[PDB]
């Protein structure tokens, strides 16, 4: 199950 | 930007046995970056019905990818896989070896 | 033993020959379960082991939706690392990301990863500590100071540390009778005269699973590196994995040399001798 996470622009 | 060429080795599933179907392999890995084209060859020839795994990668971000085809090994046929690579002058062959 | 859940996704821009292709895929182990690509038919985040079709309509419409929503987040990462690093709109590139957990035999939490590579080299990952970063180069500062901001190693962590963990167990528990397998390698020796002088010697190990094996030579009860050659662990296809291990020795001392096999299956170590 992958991480319910948006991760913020590099 | 770094680039890596690939390792192949290519073999088949099970111990041959002529007149016995198997599986004929091809695994090439630890290449960057992840455009390459493989071939598997019969008597030079390019084999149609080739089928590969999903693209995946090392510790290293090197990329690995699985070329397989079923075939019968017989007394007539010699078979290879044929690799382009960005970090090749040209194709690359590699002659399979039933005890490789 | 001790277990792993990992995923791995591969971005490529192709500039003038359409959007960048985005690929994932999810292991346990050495075994892949889920993939999706995004130019592929379906358009949907699909199984590749028999026990992940356990899972509802409610599980693949959300890991549908949070491969989709990552390939747009490397879309616009694509864009800011040509930004960072100065280079031109024409050149392919490639990020790549993989996270995921490791536990023990217990299968309790030993160790979570988060990294990241820009072609074909380190950009940022997260430290074993799970709350900082570390930075490959200067540009990567730049990442690292937004996403401390953003104070995502917290949110990273918390799933490390849980839920992968538990989906983790669950899927060793939904897949028992192949993930919990231990298939112990079936060996043999060849025998070939390369000349009149020496003759090479081949062990070899099939049929195995998990893909960790030792396979080491002695000449006299002595470790031997020299003169032997090691082919990397590769796929069988079927779920399982091969290897072998070979010494070139001169002709009429073959009986000096043993080979010998370590692995998870095997309660002591096989010795093999021509």
């Amino acid at each position: 199950r992958q991480a319910s996470i948006e991760l913020p622009s590099m | 930007m770094i680039q890596r060429t690939p390792k192949i080795q290519v073999y088949s599933r099970h111990p041959a046995e002529n007149g016995k179907s198997n599986f004929l392999n091809c695994y090439v890995s630890g290449f960057h970056p992840s455009d390459i084209e493989v071939d598997l060859l019969k008597n030079g020839e390019r084999i149609e019905k080739v089928e590969h795994s999903d693209l995946s990668f090392s510790k290293d971000w090197s990329f690995y990818l699985l070329y397989y085809t079923e075939f019968t090994p017989t007394e007539k046929d010699e078979y290879a896989c044929r690799v382009n690579h960005v970090t090749l002058s040209q194709p690359k062959i590699v002659k399979w070896d039933r005890d490789m | 033993g001790s277990h792993s859940m990992r995923y791995f996704f591969t971005s490529v821009s192709r500039p003038g020959r359409g959007e960048p292709r985005f690929i994932a895929v999810g292991y346990v182990d050495d075994t892949q379960f889920v993939r999706f690509d995004s130019d592929a038919a379906s358009q949907r985040m699909e199984p590749r082991a028999p026990w992940i079709e356990q899972e509802g309509p409610e599980y693949w419409d959300g890991e549908t939706r949070k491969v989709k929503a990552h390939s747009q987040t490397h879309r616009v990462d694509l864009g800011t690392l040509r930004g960072y690093y100065n280079q031109s709109e024409a050149g392919s590139h490639t990020v790549q990301r993989m996270y995921g957990c490791d536990v023990g035999s217990d299968w309790r939490f030993l160790r979570g990863y988060h990294q990241y590579a820009y072609d074909g080299k380190d950009y940022i990952a997260l430290k074993e500590d799970l709350r900082s970063w570390t930075a490959a180069d200067m540009a990567a500062q730049t990442t690292k100071h937004k996403w401390e901001a953003a104070h995502v190693a917290e949110q990273l962590r918390a799933y490390l540390e849980g839920t992968c963990v538990e989906w983790l167990r669950r899927y060793l528990e939904n897949g028992k009778e192949t993930l919990q397998r231990t298939d112990a390698p079936k060996t043999h020796m060849t025998h070939h005269a390369v000349s009149d002088h020496e003759a090479t010697l081949r062990c070899w190990a099939l049929s195995f699973y998990p893909a960790e094996i030792t396979l080491t030579w002695q000449r006299d009860g002595e470790d031997q590196t020299q003169d032997t050659e090691l082919v990397e662990t590769r796929p069988a296809g079927d779920g399982t994995f091969q290897k072998w291990a070979a010494v070139v020795v001169p002709s009429g001392q073959e009986q000096r040399y043993t080979c010998h096999v370590q692995h998870e299956g095997l309660p002591k170590p096989l010795t093999l001798r021509w």
